[PDB]
RNA sequence: GGCGACGUCGGCUACCCACCCGACCCGUCUUGAAACACGGACCAAGGAGUCUAACACGUGCGCGAGUCGGGGGCUCGCACGAAAGCCGCCGUGGCGCAAUGAAGGUGAAGGCCGGCGCGCUCGCCGGCCGAGGUGGGAUCCCGAGGCCUCUCCAGUCCGCCGAGGGGCACCACCGGCCCGUCUCGCCCGCCGCGCCGGGGAGGUGGAGCACGAGCGCACGUGUUAGGACCCGAAAGAUGGU
RNA sequence: GACCUGGGUAUAGGGGCGAAAGACUAAUCGAACCAUCUAGUAGCUGGUUCCCUCCGAAGUUUCCCUCAGGAUAGCUGGCG
RNA sequence: UUUAAAUGGGUAAGAAGCCCGGCUCGCUGGCGUGGAGCCGGGGUGGAAUGCGAGUGCCUAGUGGGCCACUUUUGGUAAGCAGAACUGGCGCUGCGGGAUGAACCGAACGCCGGGUUAAGGCGCCCGAUGCCGACGCUCAUCAGACCCCAGAAAAGGUGUU
RNA sequence: AACGAGAUUCCCACUGUCCCUACCUACUAUCCAGCGAAACCACAGCCAAGGGAACGGGCUUGGCGGAAUCAGCGGGGAAAG
RNA sequence: GCAGAAGGGCAAAAGCUCGCUUGAUCUUGAUUUUCAGUACGAAUACAGACCGUGAAAGCGGGGCCUCACGAUCCUUCUGA
RNA sequence: AAUAGGGAACGUGAGCUGGGUUUAGACCGUCGUGAGACAGGUUAGUUUUACCCUACUGAUGAUGUGUUGUUGCCAUGGUA
């Protein structure tokens, strides 16, 4: 019916984007992945060996195995009525470091150095974040001039 | 109308035993009085185990009880089990521990008493320690049943280890295809 | 026709088994019948011992059972030779005789 | 107990607990183990793997008496004799080790299972394992063979 | 606080009637039936999930590393007694207590200490215990501290208690053990020196071990084989008129 | 007149007889009638008997000589 | 197809974390290197809202569906054929749409008082029996309330 | 050639087949004395339109709606078998 | 241009020419794809061997990737 | 005068007829090895029931006027 073949709906996503073809740059290979690193999957098109599947392109998993040319990644995959932790072996060119935790690893750094910064000074800094509050009762100035009158323009073709 | 629930909202525990044993009903009337009146959680755990099935109240061998009471600190407390105490043949000597159970067996209660021990019921447990103070309550291995090793994923599933229902263990009884790499596949 | 996890069974009922059924309703009445046949025989041979002759010592054949001792059929015709009693006089005095037995 | 079963409570309900649409008839999917390769195949794998095919050698006329040996492992080795004599030998007179023949208890081969107590024994059996011969020599015992 | 007799007071159902409002004939297959879909003129009686065998799980009971006389036997000849009771060197046997390999066959205990062989990735002796360890874990133990009509002197009690400890069952993980195979390697033993026996170290296959939970009996549910919830073919065969 | 007809007699069921229509064989014939195997089989139609309380679907997945049927996962209830 | 939304998909928002010191390794190897494991130790307030959760066994029925916005394929079209998302009908009464499977409101234990939703208020028929406001419109085929149950191009010195 | 209870076309003769129907006769039907069934039947029985399983008798909105019956009749009951 | 259908990919190249070769070999598991998360087929990351090639880093267990195929029983050959 | 076009379950078979179509006999042509096939041709081929309910058509009568009779009026329906 609808051709259950690997690399099927990937006319555009296993394609190098535009005017970035050629042999791949070398800092991609000089990336260091350890166990528990949070990596995100993006299959390229130049390297043919370790592309995961189109099910995982765009998703983000965790490293449990490090090999000579690849990395074992456990990702969550949505099958019909449940998710499953699938462990997929992906070569090193199709992954990169996900920055998705690195705004949390900055504010565990600047939180604990600021926690003891008030412990030595005796204050109540309240380092837990709040979402965007309603605006402060401010006081606008209209110094000298007048608010400009605008009116809806007529219709023309 | 109010919400869109699936109506769980009927808790499916037990509020009284299905057993019509009148001696066991007197223990419940002893301990559901104690559970609502003494502010101890010992008498809530003992009271909910008197409700439980014969399957959920497994037996406890006499060698786990002396293995789980030779721990540091347990030397002069009481062994409590809502369930039976069968003996181990495997054990050679028995200490002088103080126990308490529904129904110790005949050979096990001969061996505790030779060694200087003392068997109690839940009646004279309640008069000695009403709060449950100075007790080590134990349980038998409730997944020790042969029923639980047929439970799992499915025998043909890969990495299953699930023991299929065969009418006779032996050659020619569920060993050919789906069990070895030659005859078709191995699961 | 099957269902989830259960046995795979071969019931041997594919034959006209309802004409060949055996009901043990007479089995009380045959136990008191064969008691009376023991009692009415025990007084017919009145001085003689009930359950008849003396039987020999016999070791059971197999690897499973050769540790145990069983009553036999009769004496081998060389015991009666060595014990010194005739083989046609042995069974009339109360001794079971088995002529096909080797020691 | 006809009173206690489901058919006295299902009485008044039209289709007796079987459905309007499927309307349970006689034998919808065959009789017995029919279709174990065709339309009941997904049943026979995942619950009966191995059901189809030869796997071994044929042995005509086996007897379940030549291949007979019951086995005791060493935890149940001192329950073959009295309780009076596991404690009789232990109270330090001499090296008088009691006999334990398993063959009058109904066993042939002696297997291994640890924690044998430190008393010397002699044990009469027809067969041994190489663990059981050296758990006994570990407590200064002897492994005497019988036939 | 007031009012009312020999025909009046109160009352309701399978009573009858009247009015307002609402209201199509049920069963059935079906996406949908009031249907121009089928069955139904009316009434009484009959009328359809049963038993038996096997298996699974749940529950109750008895005993429990065991368990069960079901087959026999015993008792004086008793209606009820085609019962009940008993046996025990009648437990033969069944199921469980050990798995595993096609088979030959083999066949489940480790940790701490001290010593020395090149403490040499390899090891050996002895003692001490003895079913490992990690993370959660009901319950229990200890608990600084705290809690009452006048301040210093002391003991049961009680409740609050930060923290600490031992951790049941179970779950996840690591380690070990047994059987089959695979690679790698050296050593040991002699009912007799071999196209012998035994051991090691790694990885794997198993329905395994890692201080046992089964058995018998009853009931409920589910499935199966039997006429199998009830009724229904066109047929096929055997022997006859 | 290859005529009409009585009684007697012969042929019998996968057989008979047929100036042929698959006609006729006891109101039955493209295989009689009786009894038995037999309560044969049906994934197909019809029916399936008391009350109240609580929970409450699916018509989709994968395989099948599969397409009016099953097995399997989902959905449900019951027990904990 | 260079560019490229909205809607959408994954992940993170802590003690299973952060840090320090030490021991193991037969892996790695200029290196007391690298990395894994292991032991001991140090300090918990780490988005908003809501909610008690976890897990196991047994398991019936079902496996013909249909509809409506929105997005879509085949088709001249269809109360047609086939998909996507959500709701509903089937399984579901009630108020309204006169009528009704699916529209619109709202879901239902048995009743009294109150108030509304959608829709309405000449009379059938509850409620405008208001001294309702401003305009438009004359039909010899007037018009008249989602789905929805009848119309187009073109034209009129008919009137605004 | 002869012969067809065979199929067909024309012509003569003849006629109610037709124009186009009419009248008479018997036996009924019809009424009475006697005797007397059966098929069939959810409940039943006046319509127009609307909606609806798209062609209602019942339902909605209208039209309207007097007992009890007799001889006929073939539209309907998607009439019966 | 890459054997052929398309799409993706590729320039001191995955294309052209040349020099060597047989890794298109032996063996155990895991993972992915379809999926019930069963099998086949195809594939990925390893590991232990024995090898090729290159100065070496290395690369290589069939074809630049997406297809090119097949249970039980039976038969045949090979293996200790 | 004109010989307009349609509808009413392609109005109308318990109203008819049975020519056609559309069973079973037979013939011919083509097709098929054959049994047989062919909106290809030809020929011969059982057309059941109303006494029910309504509708329609006629026939008595019913309600009301105290009873009963004669003479009348026209609501409404048909209409040539
Ligand atoms: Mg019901
Ligand atoms: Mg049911
Ligand atoms: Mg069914
Ligand atoms: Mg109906
Ligand atoms: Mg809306």
């Amino acid at each position: 019916t609808n051709t259950k073949g690997k690399r099927r709906g990937t006319r555009y996503m296993f394609s190098r984007p535009f005017r970035k073809h050629g042999v791949v740059p070398l800092a991609t290979y000089m990336r260091i992945y350890k166990k528990g690193d949070i990596v995100d999957i993006k299959g390229m098109g130049t390297v043919q060996k370790g592309m995961p599947h189109k099910c995982y392109h765009g998703k983000t998993g965790r490293v449990y195995n490090v090999t000579q040319h690849a990395v074992g990644i456990v990702v969550n995959k949505q099958v019909k009525g449940k998710i499953l932790a699938k462990r997929i072996n992906v070569r090193i060119e199709h992954i990169k470091h996900s920055k998705s935790r690195d705004s949390f690893l900055k504010r565990v750094k600047e939180n604990d150095q600021k926690k003891k910064e008030a412990k030595e000074k005796g204050t109540w800094v309240q380092l837990k974040r709040q979402p965007a509050p309603p605006r402060e009762a401010h006081f606008v100035r209209t110094n000298g001039k007048e608010p400009e009158l605008l009116e809806p323009i007529p219709y023309e073709f | 109308g109010v919400d869109i629930r699936h109506n769980k909202d009927r808790k499916v525990r037990r509020k009284e035993p299905k057993s019509q044993d009148i001696y066991l009903r007197l223990l419940v009337k002893l301990y559901r009085f104690l559970a609502r009146r003494t502010n101890s959680t010992f008498n809530q755990v003992v009271l909910k185990r008197l409700f439980m099935s014969r399957t959920n109240r497994p037996p406890l061998s006499l060698s786990r009880m002396i293995r789980k009471m030779k721990l540091p600190g347990r030397e002069n407390k009481t062994a409590v089990v809502v369930g039976t105490i069968t003996d181990d043949v495997r054990v050679q000597e028995v200490p002088k521990l103080k126990v308490c159970a529904l129904r110790v067996t005949s050979r096990a209660r001969s061996r505790i008493l030779r060694a200087g021990g003392k068997i109690l019921t839940f009646d004279q447990l309640a008069l000695d320690s009403p709060k449950g103070c100075g007790t080590v309550l134990l349980s038998g291995p409730r997944k020790g049943r042969e029923v639980y090793r047929h439970f799992g994923k499915a025998p043909g599933t890969p990495h299953s280890h699930t023991k299929p229902y065969v009418r006779s263990k032996g050659r020619k009884f569920e060993r050919a295809r789906g069990r070895r790499a030659s005859r078709g596949y191995k699961n | 026709a099957p269902s989830r996890n259960g046995m795979v069974l071969k019931p041997h009922f594919h034959k006209d088994w309802q004409r060949r059924v055996a009901t043990w309703f007479n089995q009380p009445a045959r136990k008191i019948r064969r008691r009376k046949a023991r009692q009415a025989k025990a007084r017919r041979i009145a001085p003689r011992p009930a359950s008849g002759p003396i039987r020999p010592i016999v070791r059971c054949p197999t690897v499973r059972y050769h540790t145990k001792v069983r009553a036999g059929r009769g004496f081998s015709l060389e015991e009666l030779r060595v014990a010194g009693i005739h083989k046609k006089v042995a069974r009339t005095i109360g001794i079971s005789v088995d002529p096909r037995r080797r020691n | 107990p006809s009173r206690l079963r489901k058919t006295r409570k299902l009485r008044g309900h039209v289709s007796h607990g079987h459905g309007r649409i499927g309307k349970h008839r006689k034998h919808p999917g065959g009789r017995g183990n029919a279709g174990g390769l065709h339309h009941h195949r997904i049943n026979f794998d995942k619950y009966h793997p191995g059901y189809f095919g030869k796997v071994g050698m044929k042995h005509y006329h086996l007897k379940r008496n030549q291949s007979f040996c019951p086995t005791v492992n060493l935890d149940k080795l001192w329950t073959l004799v009295s309780e009076q004599t596991r404690v009789n030998a232990a109270k330090n007179k001499t090296g008088a080790a009691p006999i334990i023949d398993v063959v009058r208890s109904g066993y042939y081969k002696v297997l291994g299972k640890g924690k044998l107590p430190k008393q010397p024994v002699i044990v009469k059996a027809k067969f041994f394992s190489r663990r059981a011969e050296e758990k006994i020599k570990s407590v200064g015992g002897a492994c005497v063979l019988v036939a």
